[PDB]
RNA sequence: GCGGAUUUAGCUCAGUUGGGAGAGCGCCAGACUGAAGAUCUGGAGGUCCUGUGUUCGAUCCACAGAAUUCGCACC
RNA sequence: GCGGAUUUAGCUCAGUUGGGAGAGCGCCAGACUGAAGAUCUGGAGGUCCUGUGUUCGAUCCACAGAAUUCGCACC
RNA sequence: UUUUUUUUUUUUUUUUUUUU
RNA sequence: CCGCAGAAGAAGCACCGGCUAACUCCGUGCCAGCAGCCGCGGUAAUACGGAGGGUGCAAGCGUUAAUCGGAAUUACUGGGCGUAAAGCGCACGCAGGCGGUUUGUUAAGUCAGAUGUGAAAUCCCCGGGCUCAACCUGGGAACUGCAUCUGAUACUGGCAAGCUUGAGUCUCGUAGAGGGGGGUAGAAUUCCAGGUGUAGCGGUGAAAUGCGUAGAGAUCUGGAGGAAUACCGGUGGCGAAGGCGGCCCCCUGGACGAAGACUGACGCUCAGGUGCGAAAGCGUGGGGAGCAAACAGGAUUAGAUACCCUGGUAGUCCACGCCGUAAACGAUGUCGACUUGGAGGUUGUGCCCUUGAGGCGUGGCUUCCGGAGCUAACGCGUUAAGUCGACCGCCUGGGGAGUACGGCCGCAAGGUUAAAACUCAAAUGAAUUGACGGGGGCCCGCACAAGCGGUGGAGCAUGUGGUUUAAUUCGAUGCAACGCGAAGAACCUUACCUGGUCUUGACAUCCACGGAAGUUUUCAGAGAUGAGAAUGUGCCUUCGGGAACCGUGAGACAGGUGCUGCAUGGCUGUCGUCAGCUCGUGUUGUGAAAUGUUGGGUUAAGUCCCGCAACGAGCGCAACCCUUAUCCUUUGUUGCCAGCGGUCCGGCCGGGAACUCAAAGGAGACUGCCAGUGAUAAACUGGAGGAAGGUGGGGAUGACGUCAAGUCAUCAUGGCCCUUACGACCAGGGCUACACACGUGCUACAAUGGCGCAUACAAAGAGAAGCGACCUCGCGAGAGCAAGCGGACCUCAUAAAGUGCGUCGUAGUCCGGAUUGGAGUCUGCAACUCGACUCCAUGAAGUCGGAAUCGCUAGUAAUCGUGGAUCAGAAUGCCACGGUG
């Protein structure tokens, strides 16, 4: 009932609080994947995930996460960008709905209908 | 938060016995042991009009079986031919024989029982018999009573569903040794799980 | 048409062209403890991305295929 | 190399005729606390560096040896 | 309106669904 | 459009929480993951992720980039100023806003009209053409303003006229803690020149560093310095705030009580600025008491880096001046009209035969606190928030901030605009908590008292830790746990280490074909179970069907303390012997406030007189109880003996009913009457009278409220267990070590003791899976004989103290059973590396232990014993009543 306390994180359970800086323009974007990374010891034990960074002028630097499944989201190519920052990541402040260019992403993938845009099985 | 028996503690006073009966030091248990059975087959008899007291009195050790019910004209039968079949089945555990004596209940709608076997005959019907549970009881309170409480705990929705209902179409006295209350119950299911109403009837003071 | 490096315990990666391996984090556990921590101890985790042949003997080699990737032959 | 301190209680360190092993502190008990410290009253805590000799008796001293360590020698 | 008899005591996890 | 040919050729995605909307069967372990406000997942995930069905809707379905929705917010049209945010300590005047209100007049704005603009697709209405939805459209209108003019006059502004006198200057009076310079009245007390009394003065939770035969102050007399306002002083006076305390001389603030005179709004109220400016720095030179931050230590030390206490400056104040400035809040300006008011506190004053405490008046300064309204709950109730208004304002939501990045000012520090990168999720206020609380206060309990007995150090009976052993079984870790559950962890109700059988198993059914049920050894086997040899043949009796009672073969089909208190009911607890709460209605409180606890008093007491808007409804109440204890009748009981009858000396056996006893029905003690107490209330004391006394004692019931505590190991059962299993048969064994403790429980340290011989009295108990005397053999554990005895008959106590006479002589013994030499036993498959007790040899610590864990207030702990169950059985546990005390 002290409200410089109380305020924090009290009843609520989706809990508001998600830092998301920087602007200086539009949130939907396209990012390219100017150098791969897999490096940096963590509590979750990410596996696989290459998280890399994005040349964004923003006024500082800043990365992306890989948004979905598809192994190959290679360092030369360039993607969309958007929101949705899971209490996993540090840093990111995105994620990326990433099968344009080459990069595939969903592999036969039955389930994955208009989340993803996926064509019909055997009826 | 306590369910209070006013009945039991006091078979003397208004509230006579569901059993009144005498064995000595060693012939006490085959007795006991029949007072189970002759009591679970004539409830499953009974209960096209079901039975408001049961009372086994044993003269010598042979059995004055005592049925209130509230059509004995179904148990009598056709006349004569079911009170056969009910003294053979009722002296047959017993090894000894047992005389069927009927009692009419006497108007259903004042009774130590019925008030809890009209609310839970319902259920059968799967509908939602809560439209039929509340006027059940009030009907049956213009009929006699003074005061009465309901108290339904059971399966009573859907699926996953069991929680408990209290309703008071009257005040209750809670166990006062003086006056002409009863409590009762009855159960019931419903393809879920059980439905169990209880009742405290304040029929009157003294 | 080039052919090179990194891929190691669940993660990170030390280091390794033949005797087939290594630390912390995380994981589980014998208790203290309702469960943990203070105090006090225990177990691992893989034949180093893998498969055919070498070879007395493979992560290693010859050799093909996978993942991270590289600039040039590409027009 | 010569001279010197030094290997004396977890911690800082006192100590020696040459025969006891010490204290602030720390632990533990006694209780005061549900508990613990303080503060308390009792118990306890030693590679006395090793060897040798003097000697009643060496932690001590002298001698020889290890090993740290300090100044000066070196220009 | 003099009000220091010692200062300290780790996170949890309690929490009987739901519209009325 | 009209015949053939066929339902033919035409549909699906979100998904399924909850928002409008339908839910489950399952998965992976804050994995992977949607992430809009919410919500989901922390091995039981209703939409994460799979799947079954179905749903919203159907060329559609979710969702996305922005932003207002709902939501009231930049408000001439639309507003909140106790709140978010919110009248900024302060107003010298320069422009600006409102300029007193009506006559005669005027229509530029005011308003209505006539006429022009807005050809055509609007917005808003109808009529229609296509088959028609649409589409294609036509027709009907409405357009604030601006133009050009006709009018109608109530405002807006003006014009001529006048006033209401807002505003001042004179005239005339009257006092205070004075805006700035002047004059300056008076206690203490330092420390000295010398006048003295000798050792003690300050200071404290306890005192300290100076000091004292080179005399601790103080106290006179003689002197040298520093310069508060102590009060006629206030139950008060002034002032723009601030802010001065004595009174006075000058400059003479403001005022403001008045005969009036003279001019007629010269006015109010203000931003940028003008002055003023509490805290503080800059000063520049000092005025340099007493106290007290820093200064300087003595001291209280878990570090004081401290607070004391002597010593200590700055603050005291300020000539002079950049001073912003924060707590200077009707959480609040400018104010005129407001005329139910009525009550005080004060000031000046009109009128009274001033026979007078002020009577009749009446403004100012101030507070009190009053209807209609307004209205949550406190109540505020007209000058006050309800009407009516002139603005110089502030008011742009979290977190960005009091912040900078141009320069206006400032002596530099800063003042002051209060902008903005970006970021992101609600709360400030009430009012209600009560945290277990060395509060004020009421208390009270071995809390504490006064005191009694002790536990302790060394040795002993012993369960964890911890040694690490070959290898280790749960859960035990303050008040809610101790001797585990185990009251017999070596057949034992089996953990567990195993091995030997099984998984309808040991136990128990409904039909199918059949059987008479059992006694006795021999050899195998650790037990379960294996291989043989003999002896037996029941009751109805339809000769049918079966019983007692044993079989093998069918289909159905068997089980276990596994914890959650959290579906719930019994039950038990320490709180509790408080006189309980909350309610059927009511209603002040919207609701967590209890709403009888309030207002006077009265008792140790929610005691008892009343009152208060409070009833009363019944479950606690009112008390039924058990044992007393003293007796009353009927009694006489194995009991049990008054008074005599025999004595062969034992209530023995005659012999009768006093009382214990045994005891059923029951019964009698009340302020009863006496003195003191005060209100002849209260009740508290002693006592008549008593077997208790003011519940007489001891048991007992143990209401709501009971820790989110249990009985989760019989509970009673709802939600959920493992089932090749947590199900059931059977022989072994090993828990105890030992360094460590630490205690619970045991004792040994000698005369208020015991030791040796001899003497006076009770009983509490349990008792045919029973308990057993006399009496035989005895060094005795322990053998035998057996009367008896079912509930005073049999027996187990012949409590220990105490008392009379002897012996040690303070002495490690004569006492210590720690224990170890040998000897034996009651059972048993069983005790030995495993006990439990007996006979003789002996003799480990022994000599009065500190600290600091609570026993125990009364007939109660030292002191003084005997019994019981579990169970083929050895607890020191605990459990209950007697008695020197």
């Amino acid at each position: 009932a002290t409200v410089n306390q109380l305020v924090r994180k009290p009843r609520a359970r989706k809990v508001a609080k998600s830092n998301v800086p920087a602007l200086e323009a539009c949130p939907q974007k396209r990012g390219v994947c100017t150098r791969v990374y897999t490096t940096t010891p963590k509590k979750p034990n990410s596996a696989l995930r290459k998280v890399c960074r994005v040349r964004l002028t923003n006024g500082f630097e800043v990365t992306s996460y890989i948004g979905g499944e598809g192994h190959n989201l290679q360092e030369h190519s360039v993607i969309l960008i958007r929101g949705g920052r899971v209490k996993d990541l540090p840093g990111v402040r995105y994620h990326t709905v990433r099968g344009a260019l080459d990069c595939s992403g969903v592999k036969d993938r039955k389930q994955a209908r208009s989340k993803y845009g996926v064509k019909r099985p055997k009826a | 938060g306590q369910k209070v028996h006013p009945n039991g503690i006091r078979l003397g006073i208004v509230k006579p016995w569901n059993s009144t009966w005498f064995a000595n030091t060693k012939e006490f248990a085959d007795n006991l042991d029949s007072d189970f059975k002759v009591r679970q087959y004539l409830t499953k008899e009974l209960a096209k009009a079901s039975v408001s007291r049961i009372v086994i009195e044993r003269p010598a050790k042979s059995i004055r079986v005592t049925i209130h019910t509230a059509r004995p004209g179904i148990v009598i039968g056709k006349k004569g031919e079911d009170v056969e079949k009910l003294r053979k089945v009722v002296a047959d555990i017993a090894g000894v024989p047992a005389q069927i004596n009927i009692a009419e209940v006497r108007k259903p709608e004042l009774d130590a029982k019925l008030v809890a076997d009209s609310i839970t005959s319902q259920l059968e019907r799967r509908v939602m018999f809560r439209r039929a549970m509340k006027r059940a009881v009030q009907n049956a309170m213009r009929l006699g009573a003074k005061g009465i409480k309901v108290e339904v705990s059971g399966r009573l929705g859907g699926a996953e569903i069991a929680r408990t209902e209290w309703y008071r179409e009257g005040r209750v006295p809670l166990h006062t040794l003086r006056a002409d209350i009863d409590y009762n119950t009855s159960e019931a299911h419903t393809t879920y799980g059980v439905i169990g109403v209880k009742v405290w009837i304040f029929k009157g003071e003294i």
